[PDB]
DNA sequence: CTGCTTATCGGTAG
DNA sequence: CTACCGATAAGCAGACGATCCTCTCGAT
RNA sequence: AUCGAGAGGAUG
């Protein structure tokens, strides 16, 4: 996210979140859980059609 | 081709900071290419800032 | 490599055997013209590649916000300003070395502690 | 400006990583086959090798850049001419022979319509679109040596949106023109009579 | 707990550090591939788990 | 009066966004493991880059219409949020005062 | 592992470097081609020693067209490989009609060098070229040419 | 003092003042 | 993302 | 030294793409 | 009544 340097590596730069729930995320933290989360939804949406696909 | 975008650049975004050229026009100055596309597409979405 | 261009028509040049007194001659299909050879190499190909590495350094990178600045030295000039990053060969297997650009001196150099460098 | 005028133009390059020789061609809209660029370089007006590669590679350095290009000049010695370099685009029927001048002036304003519409589509410029076609090769090959990422086709700032004006326009642009030739329509109905 | 808070903290502390001197021994080239895979990946992997580990 | 400029994704690249206004510029402590902060307060990665071009809004504002209802978002596990995003929608109130 | 054997590392060593396909292409540096006319005093400098060594009429031509090798000093070291072994497959490919040397592993620069040969004698037509089928060759050599090994088999893990 | 910077709060006032502007469909309208 | 479609490589009779 | 009549590659595009429910809206 | 389009609900 443009609010990094370029060729960054480490954790924060690359989807880890330090903080737990209860502490709260921060704002790239946020961004990036959404990121991968968005990927649940994909799957159960429409990877679902193959699964029943595949019963019939 | 333009030759030395050192000042090229910074008088383009000057007038732009002044109103005088559309806020709505984006201008990509690229250093580790050396490019200077500029856009005026209808469909950029933008944000403030 | 290098190979080179004719004068009078500007094509492209094709390499011949001189049969008589062995030597090397390119030349056009366009009209006759021949020069000589320079060094013996005609063709290259490589697969492993250090150039592609550093591409697009300027006299104006010293100012690109993008970019990150340590607390590095020139091996020449001392100044602690700088700029760096990875090899901009985007290849996949490369390896995930520093390249610093002084400021004050426009000085190039490596973190790279084993391996030489000729630049 | 132009309606919608979606006419769209491909550079390819043959043989994979390894293959023998590496030609590359391009589609052109309305032409039945792809054309080796330097074809399309000498039907434009650019003749000599070497200046070709003027247009595409940018620092007569970096060889592998050049070394690339090897085959595509060598694909083109069989077309030398500002004339017949429109000859090979000639092919996307037969003329029969009846068009021989006349396919060059189908292959003329088919690199003045339909090639690259925009940069513009004039009548005198051609070294606009070379340098530009060269700067589609210059991009083409490097990536192929590996120096600069496959493009993002999720990148946000490259698409568009088309919200509810330029939709309208799309939709009024047609009706209007529908409207247009419905007033032709009834004027060669119109005398015949008077009328008023 | 509030002293088991620091704890944990301090120890995504450390096990955000040990990454800092893997990815600061890569950028000096000393890194050595693991048969069967590329640097970059190598790398990739260390962290991976690196960070997983201290989670969990 | 030059303090804001409509930005592009594109134009996007080239800069390097703040995130914080005044915890983004202030000065060096430098906090970090430094004696003393609130233990109860979330760990924020910090500013490291000092080259900066711009600055942003503020964060909660890469949200939407209807996620913007949601109160602390950033404390529940996203599909959490997005999935509400889809209620706010069927949900019942004041439509429209006429 | 054969039950002959179980817990023995360097035996499944031995087996791991004798399946994982290798080819010549995987410890390339860079594949170039030269003119070097005088097989006995060739021009290029780096080699002063090779081409010093050669002991032939022990026993007891020729080719005018070179066609280098630079070999990797690194990859040399995980696949096990001398030198030799790599010549020896490269000859063993085209048989008696192509001239190879190398250089011991001891040295500082690993390098192959190779020439065309020979068809003379008895005859037909079309005497020409040659340029193309030399490219072909090194074309060949990279993308044709197993070392140790059976092909489909990348990467090997020694897991336990 | 009008010389010091930004804070925390005073971001938000620069939010309304947006707001009151384009009001909410901007874009649609535009 | 299979089974059927359509063009080259070449080991033997002519 | 040639067609010969065979097999194999290099691919022709292919009919397919979860379940059951509730609303509203425009056209033959 | 019919054909065609869209929004949502459960597996989410
Ligand atoms: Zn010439
Ligand atoms: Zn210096």
């Amino acid at each position: 996210l443009p609010h990094f340097s370029k060729d960054d590596y480490s954790p924060e730069s690359k989807g880890f979140v330090e903080n737990s729930y209860l502490r709260g995320l921060t704002p790239q933290e946020f961004f990036f859980h959404a990121m991968g989360g968005r990927e649940g939804l994909i799957d159960t949406a429409v990877k679902t059609a193959e699964t029943g696909y595949i019963q019939r | 081709v333009h030759r030395n975008p050192a000042r090229l650049m910074e008088t383009l975004r000057t007038l732009r900071r002044k109103g005088d050229i559309n806020p709505e026009v984006s201008m990509i100055r690229d250093i580790r290419e050396k490019e200077l596309k500029i856009f005026t597409d209808a469909g950029r979405v933008y944000r403030p800032l | 490599t290098t190979f080179r261009f004719c004068r009078d028509c500007n094509n492209m040049l094709y390499p011949r055997e001189d049969k008589e007194n062995n030597r090397l001659l390119f030349e056009c299909r366009t009209c006759s013209y021949v020069e000589e050879a320079g060094s013996p190499l005609v063709y290259r190909h490589e697969l492993i590649t250090n150039i592609g590495e550093t591409a697009g350094v300027v006299q104006d990178i010293g100012s690109d916000p993008t970019l990150p600045r340590s607390d590095r030295e020139c091996p020449k000039c001392h100044s602690r300003e700088n700029v760096f990053f990875q090899s901009q060969q985007r290849r996949k297997d490369t390896s995930m070395v520093l390249f610093f650009v002084c400021l004050s001196c426009s000085h190039i150099f490596t973190s790279d502690q084993k391996n030489k460098r000729t630049q | 400006k132009g309606s919608r005028f979606i006419s769209t133009l491909q550079v390819k390059l043959y043989g994979r990583e390894g293959s023998s020789a590496r030609t590359i061609k391009a589609t052109l809209p309305y032409i039945k086959q792809d054309i080796p660029i330097v074809i399309i370089f000498r039907a434009l007006g650019i003749i000599p090798d070497g200046e070709i590669l003027e247009h595409i590679c940018y620092d007569v350095n970096d060889w592998q850049m050049l070394e690339m290009l090897k085959p595509c000049v060598e694909d083109g010695f069989v077309i030398q001419d500002r004339e017949t370099a429109l000859d090979f685009i000639g092919r996307r029927g037969t003329a029969l022979g009846i068009k021989k001048e006349k396919r060059i002036q189908y292959a003329k304003d088919i690199l003045q319509k339909e090639f690259l519409p925009h940069i513009t589509q004039l009548e005198g410029f051609e070294s606009r679109k070379a340098f530009f076609l060269g700067y589609m090769i210059n991009r083409l090959l490097l990536c192929a040596l590996d120096r600069k990422d496959q493009d993002d086709r999720d990148h946000f700032g490259k698409k568009r949106l088309d919200l509810a004006g330029p939709l309208l326009a799309q939709l009024f642009k047609t009706l209007f023109k529908k409207l247009t030739k419905d007033i032709f329509r009834y004027m060669q109905r119109t005398v015949e009579e008077a009328h008023d | 707990d509030g002293p088991t808070m620091r704890e944990i903290t301090e120890t995504i502390a450390e096990a955000k550090k040990k990454v800092l001197d893997v990815t600061k021994e890569a950028q000096a080239n000393l890194l050595t591939a693991k048969h069967g895979m590329t640097l970059r990946e190598s790398f990739e992997d260390n962290v991976v788990r690196f960070l997983n580990e201290a989670r969990d | 009066e030059g303090l804001v400029e409509y930005i592009d994704a594109e134009e996007e690249e080239s800069i390097l966004i703040a995130m914080q206004p005044e915890d983004l510029e202030p000065a060096e402590a430098n906090e970090e493991n430094d004696l003393d902060v609130d233990p109860a307060k979330r760990i924020r990665v910090s500013h490291h880059a000092t080259t900066f071009t711009h600055c942003e809004i503020h964060p909660s504002m890469i949200l939407g219409v209807a996620a913007s209802i949601i109160p602390f978002p950033d404390h529940n596990q996203s599909p959490r949020n997005t999935y509400q995003s889809a209620m706010g929608k069927q949900a019942m109130g004041v439509f429209l005062t006429n | 592992l054969e039950p002959g054997h179980a817990a023995d590392q360097e035996q499944a060593k031995l087996i791991r470097s004798a399946i994982e396909h290798t080819t010549l292409k995987s410890v390339t540096i860079a594949s170039e081609i030269y003119y070097d006319p005088d097989p006995r005093s060739t021009v290029i400098p780096e080699d002063e020693e090779i081409i010093q060594l050669h002991f032939s009429l022990l026993d007891e031509q020729q080719s005018p067209w070179l066609l280098r090798l630079e070999l990797d000093r690194a990859a040399m070291n995980d696949k096990d490989l001398t030198m030799g072994q790599v010549g020896e497959r490269i000859k063993q490919t085209f048989k008696n009609d192509l001239f190879v040397i190398w250089s011991e592993d001891n040295d500082e620069k690993l390098i192959i060098r190779c020439r065309v040969v020979r068809p003379k004698s008895l005859d037909a037509e079309t005497e020409a070229e040659e340029d193309h089928m030399l490219k072909k060759i090194e074309n060949t050599m990279l993308e044709n040419i197993t070392l140790r090994g059976v092909e489909n088999i990348e990467r090997v893990v020694m897991m336990k | 003092d009008e010389s010091a910077p930004i804070t925390a709060e005073d971001s938000w006032a620069v939010i309304s003042a947006f707001f009151r502007e384009k009001g909410l469909v901007s874009q649609q309208l535009d």
